[PDB]
């Protein structure tokens, strides 16, 4: 049982980590889009 | 008992991050090829091919690149409720109020779809299924139980017990070794597959659960109810993080899926479109609308190249 | 362009033989079975004509009917019931026995009361049959209906006790206007209870295709 | 009078068109009652496209006989679909069981191109004979026939504008609705077939206020020896009869959506999705 703050702590980190390689908050090219 | 653990609130952890702003997401594709109404669907695990499940006694996979149907498989029960992928790819799952788990083997003789085997021992209706590996399967029912179930054998290896009210549905880790159920009991609980206990108990939402989903690291997950909030819970404190809810919005949550970077949720809700809720922020970021009636599936691809949204108007769409 | 026109091919396969298998539910009657206990469901089937739901198949007067039972389902119908929204019509089985016994004809209205003014049925009528009318009789003469309602019905005569009952179930709804409630005293005879299942579903036919022919 | 013109085009043309942009999006055809009014939206702009090239607004004679057959075609076409939806109205009440296998969408775009083909051959002999008398007007075509087979041409033309005009359709709208409403006052419901019965007699009485002055005004016209020919002084008033009656049986094209259409309880439910 952590605390809020380092469970919070690892929620953030995580987002921030994967939110270059994210194609819904940053579009992507339509080309390099299947879609 | 543990409110010793509420340091802080995330939501003051979290406010010195920059919002994700007013994102815009339109639909690149619709599919309309379903006659009654849409009430399962899933992604496959190459982002290609998805499963949808409609009330005409169809179950149809859509290739989502190419907007065709690789197969379509005729249900014996016309009323079904839940489907699942295997992550393998070569069985697909569906449920319904027969309470019967009918597996189907895409791989077959000339392109011939059969069924794999036919399971059975819920007494309530099916509700979920969810497909752990391509030997077994966890199937949420409507008789307060859920089960572990393993396909050549079809016998009940593994039950979850504890739930005071039927399960609605349930989520699976990208770990698998742990996966969460929410009942109409405005609870959830967490089950190990290999040990089938209760770990710790996650509650708090004020009407019936009927969506949960993971998120992408797999130390927390996200709940939505019909109390028109949706609750987000850590495993590690096992408390209430970052409930999102709105004074415009007063209906219910029927699906909640995460993205791959698991920054913004997607929610969907009964109010003839679905919604995008930011998961650090608790901010409306981005509403997307377009479904003739209700939206009652929604579902992320594994790399997050889009995301999939599923009404009651026979109508598949396709955001990015 | 070869794989790529073999996949759209192939899917326009699946895309034509759906035509017709979608169009055979319409042809097809879907009908609903309720009940308050073990009375559901039991009076139609009994009819020698051809887990968690069973369906029965039968053609009457060269019409499909396709009929529903959920008796076998204990959980809550507030999860279920909008999987059956949009059937054809919904017969109700309520034993006219059933109110000497603990009460279960004030189960029964909570049962029907739910299910006629649910709001995914709206448009879908229901053909409620007043079943163990043959006892009835017998059972009124025993006991006074009164035991059941304080309102008498009438003067504890046969001719007007059921006449009351089937009124107290066709005042329980509202929306009074916008479907219709059919009522029949099922008898001794599979030919004569199956004959007004088909008269009430006809009516229905009727009523639905007039908002598609723009009558109503 | 001029006025007259913009009215019809003011709400009947965008209106037909509403009609058609509502079915592809929201409707979907699934009904097969659904096409039946499409083509029929086809049609009445068919004849609606005529309207302002009649009026000599600005190609000698091929640009007319097209004309003169985008009104024929246009009329027939728009006149036989509202006897198909009679008749789909007789078959979805009368017999409910028998309907529910014939109401299917490969018997009606089937039964809706036989329907298309049969106006164009009904209307041919229109445009074979339509030629230009002034080429200076560039939109005065008119039917010219041999002095042999003038008689012929001319009785049988006209023979077969009227039994396909009022006598064939009205004979289908009274065997029909009797039926209809044989089949529609068990309805157990007053206050919603006070609504119907209402409507489906205004459907009848309309078609003999609009298309009947056509034809009462035609059989005098063709048929002189009655009264035209003897008295010879009201064929100047007559002169115009015929375009008062023929924008009198242009208003019918563009009512037809909001009698056959937007009268069903559903229709504007769509209506406010797609307005959105």
């Amino acid at each position: 049982r952590i605390k809020v703050s380092k469970a919070a702590a690892d929620l953030m980190a995580y987002c921030e980590a994967h939110a270059k390689e994210d194609p819904l908050l940053t579009p992507v090219p339509a080309s390099e889009n299947p879609f | 008992a543990r409110k010793a653990c509420a340091d802080a609130t995330l939501s003051q952890i979290t406010n010195n991050i920059d919002p994700v702003g007013r994102i815009q997401m339109r639909t690149r594709r619709t599919l309309r090829g379903h006659l009654a109404k849409i009430y399962a669907m899933h992604w496959g695990t190459d982002s290609r091919l998805l499963v949808s499940a409609s009330q005409d006694g169809k179950l149809i996979i859509w290739d989502s690149y190419t907007t065709n149907k690789v197969h379509a498989i005729p249900l014996r029960s016309s009323w079904v409720m839940t489907c699942a992928y295997a992550p393998s790819g070569n069985y697909v799952a569906c449920g319904g109020l027969d309470n019967i788990c009918s597996i189907y083997n895409l791989k077959t003789r000339e392109g011939n779809v059969r069924v794999s085997r036919e399971l059975a021992g819920h007494t309530g209706y099916l509700s979920c299924c969810r497909f752990l590996d391509d030997n077994q399967i966890v199937t949420s029912s409507g008789d307060t139980t859920c089960a572990l179930w393993d396909i050549e054998t079809g016998q009940q290896t593994t039950t979850f017990t504890g739930h005071t009210g039927d399960v609605m549905s349930l989520s699976l880790a990208p770990d698998t070794r742990l996966f969460v159920s929410g009942a109409c009991d405005a609870s959830a609980k967490l089950w190990d597959v290999r040990e089938g206990m209760c770990r710790q108990t996650f509650t708090g939402h004020e009407s019936d659960i009927n969506a949960i989903c993971f998120f992408p690291n797999g130390n927390a997950f996200a709940t939505g109810s019909d109390d028109a909030t949706c609750r987000l819970f850590d495993l590690r404190a096992d408390q209430e993080l970052m409930t999102y809810s709105h004074d415009n919005i007063i209906c219910g949550i029927t699906s909640v899926s995460f993205s791959k970077s698991g920054r913004l949720l997607l929610a969907g809700y009964d109010d003839f479109n679905c919604n995008v809720w930011d998961a650090l922020k608790a901010d409306r970021a981005g509403v997307l609308a377009g479904h003739d009636n209700r939206v009652s599936c929604l579902g992320v691809t594994d790399d997050g190249m889009a995301v999939a949204t599923g009404s009651w108007d026979s109508f598949l769409k396709i955001w990015n | 362009s070869a794989e790529d026109k073999a996949a759209v091919e192939r899917s326009k396969m699946i895309d034509r033989n759906l035509r017709e298998d979608g169009e055979k539910a319409a042809r097809e009657v879907k009908l609903l079975l309720l009940g308050a206990g073990e009375s559901g469901k039991c009076t139609i089937v009994k009819q020698m004509k051809i887990t968690g739901i069973v369906e029965t198949h039968f053609t009457f007067k060269d019409l499909h009917f396709k009929m529903f039972d959920v008796t076998a389902q204990r959980s809550e119908r507030k999860k279920w019931i909008h999987c059956f929204e949009g059937v054809t019509a919904i017969i109700f089985c309520v034993a006219l026995s059933d109110y000497d016994l603990v009460n279960r004809m004030h189960a029964s209205m909570k049962l029907f009361d739910s299910i006629c003014n649910n709001k995914w049925f709206t448009d879908t009528s229901i053909i409620l049959f007043l079943n163990k009318k043959d006892l009835f009789e017998e059972k009124i003469k025993k006991s006074p209906l009164t035991i059941c309602y304080p309102e008498y019905a009438g003067s504890n005569t046969y001719e007007e006790a059921a006449a009351y009952i089937q009124c107290q179930f066709e005042d329980l709804n509202k929306r009074k206007d916008t479907k219709e409630i059919y009522t029949h005293f099922t008898c001794s005879t599979d030919t004569k209870n199956v004959q007004f299942v088909f008269d009430a579903v006809t009516d229905v036919i009727i009523k639905n295709n007039l908002k598609d022919c723009g009558l109503f | 009078l001029p006025p007259l013109y913009s009215l019809v085009f003011i709400f009947g043309f965008v209106g037909n068109m509403l009609v058609i942009l509502i079915l592809i999006n929201c409707k979907r055809l699934k009904s097969m009652t659904d096409i039946y009014l499409l083509n029929l939206a086809i049609s009445d702009l068919f004849f609606l496209l005529t309207v302002p090239f009649w009026a000599h607004y600005a190609f000698g004679n091929t640009m007319c006989q097209l004309l003169t057959g985008l009104y024929f075609i246009g009329f027939f076409s728009g006149i036989f679909f509202i006897i198909l939806l009679t008749i789909d109205r007789y078959l979805a009440v009368v017999h409910a069981v028998f309907a529910l296998k014939a109401r299917t969408v490969t018997f009606g775009v089937v039964t809706s191109v036989i329907t298309w083909v049969v106006a164009v051959f009904a209307s041919l002999p229109n445009i074979i004979f339509t030629r230009s008398q002034k080429e200076g007007l560039h939109y005065t075509c008119s039917s010219h026939f041999p002095y042999s087979q003038y008689q012929f041409w001319k009785n049988f033309q006209t023979l077969k504008i009227v039994i396909l005009g009022l006598v064939l359709p009205l004979l289908v709208m009274v065997i029909c609705y009797s039926g209809i409403l044989k089949t529609l006052l068990r309805c157990r419901n007053e206050k919603k077939r006070h609504r119907a019965v209402r409507l489906i007699f205004t459907i009848m009485i309309v078609y003999f206020l609009f298309w009947a002055p056509y034809n009462i005004v035609l059989l005098l016209n063709t048929f002189q020896e009655f009264f035209g020919l003897n008295n010879c002084s009201s064929s100047n008033r007559l002169d115009q009869a015929m375009q008062v009656t023929e924008t009198l049986g242009m208003t019918h094209c563009c009512i037809n959506p909001i009698i056959y259409a937007f009268v069903g309880e559903k229709f504007r439910n769509y209506l406010l999705v797609f307005f959105q």
